[PDB]
């Protein structure tokens, strides 16, 4: 729809802090384009940051490998988060239904 | 003739960029050649070498300049001394992880 | 020409840092740079008492505003590092005292 064919992690409810960077990393160890835009820190004392990245459409498609490493100055052990098309996955089409209300609800007005 | 102590050192664990100290001490004689290495990557720039000091025994003290987040990154940091044609490597870490 | 607050950092060694016989002993690294006057007092505090021995300290030497560093070494050993004792550099500047806590908890 919008041709904007990214992906982002998220981080939640770490110290509000600095020095965080968010790096994307593929199966082959190839580093990729850095990202811009950078949050702030939230009223309820919790930190956000997202790290954008660009991709291919046919590399999706492909299914390959992608890792997130999350770089928090409290966690010293960078965890790895794997995200990644599930191919082998069979093609539906969708039917829409449209249910009407019932007689029933339309009394309170 | 005695194989020159390999020591390296860490940023404290409740914070401070930083910078890295490899020190060779009680080793002879005075010539000795120390360098710095990232993830088995040699390192081009960023580094700088103290004149060597007398402590008989001398002391060499090496400087490398190390950004926060890099070294948050897990990344490793070995010291590399070569001294009487044998090779020396240290390997350090993250201790809270 | 100027004049700038001397900053306070400390080294400590890593889990693998200690070697030696047992009990194995390890240095601790206070520095100060970018600070003026040159002259400089270094001090380690640990719990509270001074260290009055086991400790060198470098001659300062240099490194626009005129630059000196300034290296002291500490002896310590393996066991006082895992009560979780507490080393601190004192550092007197002008009649200001510096102090930077560190520890091995995480």
């Amino acid at each position: 729809l919008t041709k904007s064919t990214k992906l982002t992690c998220l981080v939640t409810d770490l110290t509000t802090y600095d020095s965080v960077t968010i790096s994307w990393t593929r199966q082959n160890g190839e580093a990729v384009k850095t990202h811009t835009n950078i949050s702030e820190s939230h009223p309820n004392a919790t930190f956000s940051a997202v790290g954008e990245a660009s991709i291919c459409e046919d590399d999706w498609n492909s299914g390959e490998r992608f890792t997130c490493t999350v770089t928090h100055t409290d966690l010293p052990s960078p965890l790895k988060q794997t995200i990644s098309r599930p191919k082998g996955v069979a093609l539906h089409r969708p039917d829409v239904y449209l249910l009407p209300p019932a007689r029933e609800q339309l009394n309170l007005r | 003739e005695m194989n020159p102590n390999v020591n390296v050192f860490v940023p404290p664990r409740d914070g401070f960029k930083s910078k890295l100290i490899c020190e060779a001490t009680n080793f002879t004689p005075k010539p000795i050649t120390v360098s710095w290495l990232k993830d088995g990557k040699l390192v081009e720039s960023g580094f700088t070498t103290d004149p060597v000091t007398i402590e008989q025994t001398y002391k060499v003290i090496s400087t490398l300049t190390i950004s926060e987040i890099d070294w948050l990154n897990l990344n490793v940091y070995t010291c590399r001394v070569d001294h009487r044609g044998l090779t020396f490597l240290k390997n350090v870490s993250s201790t809270c992880a």
